[PDB]
């Protein structure tokens, strides 16, 4: 009863957790914290450019699948 | 110089400038106040509007 033929269940939450999330907007900003990481997320344009180093590439983003140069692996 | 058959009147405007005072009691008005928002849009090929 239990045969399973999809592969949906406990597989697919994996791939909609890299599939799912928008880009940022509408932040709301406090007075006390007024300056937090969680702006640079959105203040950050993520610029494509090159170190000419395997690594520092790796980290850039520019061997990205888009077209835009998207860092974070 | 010779008067015509009518006379007349004149009517005119003016403009003052006032410093004014403003006095308003104690606890008059109740404000409620929001979280702020802060968002992005449009971001010229240069630039980025917030």
């Amino acid at each position: 009863m239990k045969v399973q033929g999809s592969v949906d269940r406990r597989r697919l939450q994996r791939r909609i957790a890299g599939l799912l999330p928008p880009p940022a907007r509408r932040l709301n900003i406090s007075r006390g914290s007024e300056f937090t990481r969680d702006v640079r997320g959105l203040v950050e344009e993520h610029a494509q450019a090159s170190s000419l180093s395997a690594a520092a590439v790796w980290r850039a983003g520019l061997l990205a699948p888009g077209e835009v140069a998207v860092a974070g692996g | 110089k010779i008067h015509p058959g009518v006379a007349m009147t004149v009517v005119r405007t003016d403009e003052i400038l006032s410093e004014n005072i403003l006095f308003s009691s104690r606890a008059s008005t109740s404000m409620f106040i929001g979280t702020p928002n802060v968002s992005r849009r449009e971001a010229r090929v240069d630039a980025v509007t917030f």
